[PDB]
């Protein structure tokens, strides 16, 4: 396929394969099938997992880092909203926030010392 | 939340 690189590209793909080894059951790999999940949509506005995110960033999508850690913020508020506190879903949604914290601290300080945040 | 997704029973 394409390939554009840049060093602000570089450092999303870094980063985004930093926050996909957290989620170590592949809960949010892929969008979740509305056709097996048919009220998804009524309770959120804009789902987003990381194969969606792989494919923003290699289109150029973002174009900013703030733009980025925003959909990672989605896939876990989204969680947290569909499912119910004691599922494993909404589990997993607690452990990826809080190691894609540090993931997201660390990248975003390299992107603010290079000129690229 | 909303009906649930299968396989999340803890």
């Amino acid at each position: 396929g394409p390939l554009q690189l840049t060093p602000f590209l570089i450092l999303l793909r870094k980063t985004l394969e930093q926050l996909q080894e957290k989620d170590t059951g592949n809960i949010f790999s892929e969008p979740v099938p509305l056709s097996e999940v048919p009220d998804y949509l009524d309770h959120i506005k804009k789902p987003m997992d990381f194969f969606t995110m792989k494919q923003n960033l290699e289109a150029y999508r973002y174009l900013n880092f703030d733009d980025f850690e925003e959909d990672f913020n989605l896939i876990v508020s989204n969680c947290l909203k569909y499912n119910a506190k004691d599922t494993i879903f909404y589990r997993a949604a607690v452990r990826l926030r809080e190691q894609g914290g540090a993931v997201l601290r660390q990248a975003r300080r390299q992107a603010e010392k290079m000129g690229i945040d | 939340s909303g009906r649930g997704k299968q396989g999340g029973k803890a």
